[PDB]
């Protein structure tokens, strides 16, 4: 990938997604949920090219230089997911840190306000040999699904880590 | 010395691309026309598609140009000398040949005036080709240059109806001098 | 059941007739090899179709100057599956992005670090090539020495990333010669195995997952085999068992051959299952080479002319035998394939379009239930042949079904970029026919008959993008002969309309 | 001052596309069973494939072909020149030997009148061939061409027995002139 | 006997080296900032990539480069010898062609003082360099050689003005002899 | 004018097809038997395989073929005449050389009787092979073909000992003309 | 006519080849460490390595062989040739130079005296080689052959101070004649 405007992404059945038009779906959002985000962020409604779910996809990606962008996914059913938003659940280049290539399922939103938030955890250089931190310095990008929260404490439909304060303070 | 130029004409990018008046011509489409019936014509003037007007050449099929709309005097500027003229035509046909077949053509002019081709690659009409010639010295604006195919009708069945209908383009390599 | 052998020498029909400056290559990667003739007046390609016929003189849009410079090279190094042209420098390449209509403006990628990569050609001591070393699926750089084995990473964009020194090969620094090293993957893992050819022995280094090498095996040669200068070791898969063979060729005083099998069967693939409760699974596997050489064998018995349109081999489950342990019941589902469909254009495996299977009990009699299922490919050349490979046989069923291209505005279906349109019908259902094979009189004569008509519409519009395409199944009707020619009960079930989500909105049945 | 052609003649293309009456046979299905059993014919006239009648060459397979039977003067018009003399032959064996093999064979014509192929691969007779006296006085239109494989029979046991079985076709390049 | 010795110039490495005082560019963002408007000029002095002065020539991109800031001289100690000749320059044009494009391109030093590129891969100006030639004898650290490309204007319509804006360099093959 | 014919002869079919009587043997199991112990001997007469017998050739593995033994007289029938005599020799010998390593080898006959063998594939001993000899006129019945290798021995530490090991054959690019 | 014979000379294993009484070196690390300091030296007597010692030469990484401690005269007997003249030698310096780079280096002899090394591929130093030299006639055993690369001091920014630490070996490929 280049990383720019000239780059096309994968669904998660797979398949490639263009932009969706009504002219394409550009709208100027600076609030989810009724939470302020703190910057103002160019929508962009996705849709696979080979429908079957009829789920809509939106790429958050911000004006400002400062925030970081992220993705939402409208299942059919009444869910919508959040995926890729803090840096613990994108694989981005180590290097440059925009340079995102794939933004992994962090949070899920039921119709009846029930949660899921999904943890990972990064690569680190525990257990390897000299060997191995030779030749693969810095290999801190690659994540690993490491538990998965649901069991909802309490009903509400915001994602966990929208408001940045500890997504698994709630209970 | 001579400023050694080497020119690459393609006959269907002359053809199509001539003056709306003369009328241009798809190459591949008018040479798949004209061998499947007796005759015809596609073109106007000296950048021709027709058959032959002679005994025993109406069966072949001529694909003359004019030297003076090929337009190889504006490739460079007038100050470097005008004393421009041919050293050397060789022309490659990219087809589709049988399994031990061969191109039969002769490129003629309006002895060094004639030259025949044999297989179509960057073919001279030499056995070895050493400069230590044919077209040698003709200048590259008067004149008109003729390939002819012999035996290319499929009516008259001739060997030749087969390999001009693979035929898309005709390239010919001029090679000349500026002095 | 998988032997192969090579037929007579036959002439071939039609060649591309201009046989100077070319070479045989897949220049745009739509999987039909082209004849790219690089002259120095013209440039561009011949292609060769599948059914025999070659393609006439395409002319490439823009090519290098230093395509015929005598240390260029075609590799892939932007990694979408093409062949780019580089000229690797030591601190600096120059690459040339194919583009699939020809080349496009040539870049300078400087080389970050301390990196200063190795030159092809250049020593004779040493061994520069491309090739996967680390099992990733990019062609990496590689440095064969006499002592270690040192990879590029290849980054894409003509990057390189830092060194990394696979260790465990070594050599004797005088009998070291790059030219008897072969770097090829054998077992299918992945990484690239290093293959050493001596005279009467034959060192293997097996890639740990790149690594490193372990330690070598030799592989004596037989009695009447010695390698030199003159001999060649060829690795193909020329067997149709999903694994590359070791081809060693003597040319000298007249040419023989050797070949090495080093396994039966393509490695680490799932052969048996266990739930130790008294059941288990034992899976088989064959090539899709297999499948079409049957295919393609029975043909040529009827002399019909066959076409393949699948150029890679696809590593097929073809026997999922299941046991229980405790009654000592087996059933064994031995599958069948033809029509593989790889598209050209996308660079994708468009999956096969005719699959039989064959449930056969051993009870510890009973006549196996033979079930034909055709499946739509979305090739149309593989699309329009399945239709004359059903079950014709009672001369009164109804007219058979084709695809339904459409168009969505104004809220209603209106029918009808056709690639895009023959695309969304991967994977759906043509026909399927039940057979009981008990060696009988009504053996070739089905239990029922199932036809589907699949449709596709377009809900937008794509220029240079992909449309958005819906893809479902119109009607579907289904016949029951049990094994009565004439005389069957039929029945349909139509959608006549769908809404903007795809639920029914007026149904037939 | 000359019009250099090439020309390709495939013998079992010749030998296929004789008229009836005139005993059309396969090449590659007539050498096995002429080299199999001692003696034996194919054909008839100079078109011909058999055993050569003097003394040395009992055990000689001679392929001969007629020259007038080819027409080599149709590939072109005769407006061109009627004269067409032969400039230089040379054999081609496809696909036979190998790197380190040879083959014998003696290409000759009814000094300059016979030829001995070794490889087999575009190969003339000579270690160099120079077009700096090959083939003066040679027509065209007459005369017959034959090729002769010494110790190819297979009862009396020669070399080239077992080798002229695995034989696809033979390939002639005619070089010739339209002065 | 002299030492013969080659040299390969780059110029994008010669005019991206120069001093800030004598205004350095890139080769490759300066010419299709050049070609696609009409004129205007890059670097200083001798070491200038601009359109041409004379007539007939304005519409031609013309590269110079100064033979005395090459430092060809202080590749080797001045005791080997102190002429330093040239016997020869090929010029290497790392760009993209067309279907049939040439390329048109004259090397000129301020009939042995001019070259015409044709092909740009490795191009003396001849068709066959013989070495038993141009530029021939002019020394190594006097004088300016210019590199002229006709039609390169994009304005008014140049048929090279879209192969330069893939022209990434120029590459100057000179063979001296140090005797 | 003459019949230019090659021949490709091989050492180890030499040695191997040697009658019962005269001792035949392998020729890379007798290379490797003799190079290893240092002294020894194979075959009879003039199709031997030895070490030198003559001083400064006592370290020196040749391999002798007799002229008479090749039976190429047989190859082509008596009538094309009697005139069979060497234009050139060359000398094959596949074994396996390192990197940057060459081969010492002396092809003599009992200056144009010698000939160095030095890169061994398809080795003339000329810098430049120019028809335009040795062993050129020697008939192809009488005489004795030997192919030295000095510095043969592991015992006396020769530098080409390990590399005869992989030697497998010795063969002949044997070209003479029959006038 | 002689014996002519090609020998490849590698100078690293020379240099490694050395007793150590003399004292041997590899010329890879030797090469790092004198061209990162200025001054040093390595080896002994003929077979050294060490900087050039006149004036405009004291930045020359000089490389130095003796021609008596390569013993090319015990590749061959004597008994065939006491007479041991070089025809021509070559330069190969692997694994150094990119696509359109150069080197600059002088093998010399203490005008056919000396040799400039240019691109060290198989390098002569010709622009068109041709047998029909320098070192022709330089005795085997007597002389020595020295190759200086000039500009190749680090602290002084010599341009090919980043280059020669590339350098892992120098292959000399000796052309001589026995006769």
């Amino acid at each position: 990938p280049n990383y720019d405007e000239t780059d096309t992404f994968l669904g998660p059945e797979g398949e490639v997604l263009v932009v969706a038009l009504n002219q394409a779906d550009i709208r100027s959002e600076s609030s989810l949920q009724g939470i302020n985000l703190g910057a103002t962020f160019t929508v962009t409604c996705y849709r696979s090219r080979l429908e079957s779910h009829f789920n809509r996809l939106e790429y958050w990606q911000p004006q400002t230089t400062g925030a970081t962008d992220f993705w939402l996914i409208y299942s059919p059913d009444g869910q919508v997911h959040l995926l890729g938003k803090n840096p613990q659940a994108r694989i981005s280049n180590p290097l440059n840190v925009n340079q995102t290539a794939q933004w992994l399922l962090e949070a899920s939103i039921s119709s009846h306000s029930e949660q899921i938030y999904y943890q990972y955890r990064a690569e680190d250089e525990a257990g390897c040999e000299t060997d191995e931190l030779a030749a693969h310095p810095s290999a801190t990008v690659q994540r690993y699904l490491q538990t998965v929260h649901y069991g909802n404490l309490t009903a509400s439909d915001v994602f966990p880590t929208l408001n940045g304060d500890d997504p698994l303070k709630s209970g | 010395r001579a400023l050694e130029v080497e020119r690459t004409v393609s006959l269907a990018e002359v053809y199509a691309g001539l003056p709306k008046d003369n009328g241009p011509f798809s190459l591949a489409q008018e040479i798949d026309k004209l061998v499947s019936q007796g005759s015809g014509s596609a073109g106007s003037g000296n950048n021709n598609l027709a058959f032959g007007a002679g005994t025993d050449t109406k069966t072949s099929l001529q694909a003359s140009v004019s030297f003076a709309d090929l337009k190889i005097r504006e490739d460079y500027p007038a100050s470097l000398g005008k004393i421009r003229r041919i050293k050397q035509i060789s022309v490659t046909l990219p087809a589709l040949l049988g399994p031990y077949q061969d191109v039969q053509a002769i490129l003629s002019y309006g002895g060094c005036e004639a030259l025949a081709v044999s297989h179509g690659m960057n073919d001279s009409g030499q056995f070895q080709l050493d400069f230590n010639l044919p077209f040698e010295g003709i200048a590259i604006d008067q004149g008109t240059l003729t390939l002819s195919f012999p035996n290319a009708s499929m009516p008259e069945k001739g060997k030749q109806a087969t390999m001009l209908k693979t035929l898309n383009d005709i390239i010919l390599h001029i090679r000349y001098t500026i002095k | 059941m998988n032997a192969v052998t090579w037929g007579k020498m036959q002439l071939l029909p039609i060649t591309p007739a201009v046989q100077d400056n070319a070479s045989l290559m897949d220049i745009n990667g739509d999987g039909q090899l082209d004849w790219v003739i690089t002259g120095p007046g013209l440039r561009g390609y011949h292609s060769q179709h599948p059914d025999g016929s070659w393609t006439r003189f395409t002319p490439l849009h823009a090519l290098p100057i230093e395509y015929s410079h005598p240390r260029a090279q075609l590799a892939d190094l932007m990694g979408a599956g093409l062949s780019d042209l580089v000229l690797i420098g030591p601190k600096s390449v120059r690459l040339y992005v194919n583009n699939r209509d020809g080349f496009t403006e040539g870049r300078d990628v400087v080389q970050s670090g301390d990196i200063t990569l190795p030159l092809p050609g250049a020593d004779a001591r040493k061994l520069v090539a491309f090739s996967d070393v680390l099992g990733s699926g990019q062609a990496h750089l590689v440095e064969v020495s006499a002592t270690q084995v040192t990879c590029w990473p290849n980054l894409g964009h003509g990057r390189f990333g830092q060194p990394i020194v696979l260790p465990g090969f070594s050599q004797s620094a005088a009998s070291f010669n790059p030219d008897r090293v072969h770097l090829a993957d054998l077992d299918g893992s992945g990484p690239a195995d290093l293959i050493y050819v001596h005279a009467d022995r034959l060192d293997i280094f097996s890639n740990e997952s790149g690594n490193g090498f372990a330690k070598p095996f030799t592989l004596s040669f037989p009695d009447g085999l010695r390698f030199d200068d003159t001999c060649q070791l060829q690795v193909a898969d020329v067997q149709g068992l999903g694994v590359v063979s070791l081809i060693l060729s003597v040319p000298h005083m007249a040419p023989h051959h050797w070949r090495c099998d080093l396994t039966n069967a393509k490695p680490w693939l799932l052969s048996e299952t266990n739930n130790n409760m008294g059941a288990n699974h034992t899976l088989h596997y064959r090539s899709s080479v297999q499948f079409w050489l049957d295919e393609k064998a029975a043909a040529l018995a009827t002399g019909q002319t066959p076409v393949c349109y699948l150029p890679f081999p696809v590593h097929t489950l073809w026997q999922t035998e299941t046991e229980d342990e405790i009654s000592g019941n087996k059933l064994v589902t031995t599958l069948r394939y033809a029509h593989g469909a790889w598209d050209g254009r996308e660079r994708e495996f468009r999956g096969f379009g005719y699959v039989e299977q064959t449930d056969s009990h051993q009870l510890a009699r009973t006549p196996p239930a033979l079930t034909k299922s055709w499946y739509a490919t979305g090739l149309p050349a593989v699309d329009n042949a399945l239709s004359a490979g059903y079950w014709r046989g009672d001369k009164q069923a109804f007219a058979g079904f084709t695809p339904r291209f459409t168009l969505w505005k104004e809220g209603k279906d209106v029918p009808l970029n056709l690639y895009w349109l023959n695309r969304a019908l991967k994977g759906q259902p043509l026909r399927s026919e039940l057979y009981g094979l008990d060696g009988s009189a009504q053996q070739q004569i089905p239990y029922t008959v199932t036809e589907s008509r699949p449709q596709v519409r377009q809900l937008q519009d794509g220029a240079t993008v992909s449309p958005v395409l819906w893809a479902s199944v119109v009607e579907s009707r289904s016949y029951h002969y049990e094994r009565i020619i004439s005389d069957p009960q039929c029945n349909q079930d139509i959608t006549l309309s769908s809404d903007l989500f795809g639920q029914p909105l007026k149904q037939v049945s």
